[PDB]
């Protein structure tokens, strides 16, 4: 990360052995479920370039997952360099990524007035990179989530939520989903609980109803 | 592209 | 958080990869018994909104019990943004949610004179959630709640407190419930003793009186 | 509502 | 905690996971043995009433214990009401309490000059609590306490200090207990040598003496 | 008296 | 490393028992497999030769591995002494392994203006005969690397692209590794989807059409 | 401990939980083997009086020890009182062992000029009685300590030594004791070696010769 | 340690309980292994001879090899009392030991200009006697490492430069026991392949040619 | 005496 | 010699 | 060269 310097101007510090204990450890067990993105996000907050490049290169492993995120990374800065002309210079997109500059460029670009974010941008970069695995990872479409004839409607909405989480779609399908197919994929006794209140019931009401259903 | 498949995240 | 810069000034620094794994252990471990939230609020001290909800995204599992939880938080948002007119701006139920501001605005609000905290205003919301939560995750009513004939008086006064803590009703009707139903439910060797100190008794007076009957 | 359903807490 | 800020002058920090998580494992594992009260006040040093009530609402369980300990507060917080008039302000006991103030004045009046130790003041009255909750976890009385026969005198010292120093009695008498009992309840082998040493002896000669007696 | 008995420590 | 002392200027700070530890574990548990090297760079941020050194001799076991590392580092050392001539002075390929300087040269050459940045330069050589040392632990070359008739793409996909970060050829040489090698080494009824792909498709466009498959 | 305010002037801190469950967790495993006095010295560094009493407080069981400590701490506290006439203050006993003195007044004594060092002489007192009660929980006089016929010499030397450290008497007579008794009471076929060396040997010529014998 | 004051000079800061207890797991764990001597050098950086006897004191068990140690540290210290004459002062050996110094005096050495390192002296000391201690727990001579007929190439120059780090013999015969002895014991085909490779060969040359021999 | 028997370290 | 055999590093 | 084979990183 960057942290005031004995002269109170801003400059580079370690990523700690703590954080990387702890993101290696977030890898290794949680293997691309959606929550290692605000694991990552949260994680990584602060972070230059080159505290990003530490973070992905101490994965062990997952080496398929990280080759689909080279890709999704090389594809967001090439679409950066479409987007940014030529003329601190303007970054290019492999500056943000840390492959073509120094950590001292970074500094300068995250500490300039306004400030030319390059922690943050490739951190984007990342992120679109990682939600691109997690929905591969993702074994299930929302599509197939339907609760059996034996089992509690709250761990139907537990995975529910937990696929849709993880789905690509446009937050009006995701809404839509959550509408339609949280009433109708529900077992035959839920549902009918469920059709009863109608469309217009909040999950909690859905959730109360259906208790011990 | 700025990261090569064999290659780290950062290159050299 | 915010703490104070190499200029003296308040900025943000970073939630620690310790409160993270905290938090996420602690809904992990104890799935909304009532002692979350006081943890949540603890590991939460001076909280911005973006800490706020990094919180909240590492939470693993829980997914229905997150879905109570936004809906709770568009509710006050939207009791907010009902509450306060439109004219550092104010900011609206959506900026405190941290879904519509930056960082920077939510450190201009949190440092402004007087404050705007936005910080607290926000956990206020989230532990209203995380209440209705706990609610709804605890099993028994403390109707409920009343003493084997062959279980201790002391392993009955924690059941009915730890349900008791979990109940929606007023303080009055808590008070209430203290005082009657603490004597009425208990099995009849030691409501028999409760009966014979009366309503008057302290807890102490009533364990102690109780211990070994 | 600032909390669509399927979204993360604080939206993009 | 209080701590000194950027502009050297006192203002509050949060009490660390660290020391919650500390709190929340000596809770969980020695419940009510009289060192909890020790642990308490190292763990609470320099802690506001608003990190005293933290540390009590993350105790999960012990919620007839916990009730002992509000009843007691609110016994204490009574007497400190009656004790004081009323004309910083002068806390109420409610205030001392962190009930009815902010955390502000509770910096305001820990950083008074003179100062007024509303967090002193309110960990004297838990910990009050804490020893009658203590006092009654104990499950014998120190005339309980007597050697076997096959009894090594060094785990009967052990047995009988670790009672004493749950004794609710005055220390002229657990004075007279540990000169008179410490004599009398030792088993006839070790109490003929204890009577043959006299009352003058230090707990070094009489443990030395007794040493595979 | 400040705590109420279903209230948590420093009330609400 | 290096830290601003109380004059603000730089000065040394000791390698911390947390990382020495970290870096233990690292070579102890993972053996040389290829995220050592990563992890060794972020542990080592801002490392002096001396920190260096210091993470290098803790390394329990291994000893024919750190033999390869010294060796390198000589044959990089040398090299340096046949690259830099004879005229702080400039440091001698001794110098910058930390055989032949003070602490303090160290600081000096490192908090020079322009800097001489002894500790990545070393950090450098090190890692470059960490390298061999990987590629040595590595028990297959990537033309080894087939899928079989039974397992999943996906498991194939990593045992290719971790074998692939460990290989010594040219980037020019791993770009047709992984175009050509990748769809030739498949099982045939995952290369005959990856030949109707083609040459051109992307990781994810070859993963998600294979699965399953 | 005492450390240097933000006014730069020295002011108590905390001791910290990870100090204190350290110290819980010597007690705890090492029940009074001798290195226990030099972990308590080491995690008791510029300690206040309230530092050492909170860690002594600490002590869960033992409480048999913990007693002979407060009777030394007594005695000691009684021949201070004798020592020093009556005339910041001088301290009293009592108020080195911080029974009758604020934690201002310790800061006082331990910041004056010179120093009045009530946390180094309050250590001493404790220490003295931590190494009553270390003798006494050591279960073998060093004359009873023997090398078996079948016993290896090093595992006799670190029998000798270890109970030789808890040995009450002067170093006059440890002297003798590690030149006298070390050759006599090994076994004969060691000892054998050992006359043959004579009294001038150093450990490591004693321990080298008599290495497989 | 010595650190920056609040005033910016140097002063005395406690050796932290992480450090004690990796020190005190480091020798329980490894045993005088050679690896101890590196991680004692890394864990005692920038140590007062207080901070030194601390860690030093705090080793439970070895009594045997603590003796070695403190003999040495005799010898050491009366080298040089022979050594430097006498005339802040001049440290006497028993003054860099830290056995008839305050930490004051301590402190006063280490900052005065020009240094005397009393710290890194006694280091040095400590370090020769955990040396000479290491080669005495060392259980085999360099003479005695043989490859079996059927062992790995890999885990005999494994076994021989852990052994070869724990000779005693000056860089002329470790130079030359890695060159004829690396050669001549290797079992007879893996021998064959080194003779064929002739005296010239790098390790990793001998290494990869011998692989699977 | 500053510590009475079954009095903690450091008194009341 | 400043370190006796059964005596701590350090001294008194 | 700098690192001889029996010898510790950095020398003596």
């Amino acid at each position: 990360p960057i942290v005031q310097n004995l002269q109170g101007q801003m400059v580079h510090q370690a990523i700690s052995p703590r954080t990387l204990n702890a993101w290696v450890k977030v890898v290794e067990e949680k293997a691309f479920s959606p929550e290692v993105i605000p694991m990552f996000s949260a994680l990584s907050e602060g972070a230059t370039p080159q505290d990003l490049n530490t973070m992905l290169n101490t994965v062990g492993g997952h080496q398929a997952a990280m080759q689909m995120l080279k890709e999704t990374i090389n594809e967001e800065a090439a679409e950066w360099d479409r987007l940014h002309p030529v003329h601190m210079r303007e970054p290019r997109g492999s500056d943000i990524a840390g492959t073509t500059s120094t950590l001292q460029e970074q500094i300068g670009w995250m500490t300039h007035n306004p400030p030319i974010p390059v922690g943050e941008i490739y951190k984007r970069w990342i992120i679109l990179g990682l939600n691109k695995i997690v929905r591969m990872y993702s074994p299930t479409s929302i599509l197939d989530i339907r609760q059996g004839p034996k089992e509690p409607f709250r761990d139907y909405v537990d995975r529910f939520y937990k696929t849709l989480r993880a789905e690509q779609a446009s937050q009006e399908v995701k809404n839509w989903m959550t509408e339609t197919l949280l009433v109708q994929n529900a077992n035959p006794d839920c549902k009918t609980i469920l059709k009863a209140l109608g469309p217009g019931a909040t999950l909690e009401e859905m959730m109360t109803a259906c208790q011990g259903v | 592209g700025p990261l090569l498949p064999g290659q780290s995240f950062g290159g050299p």
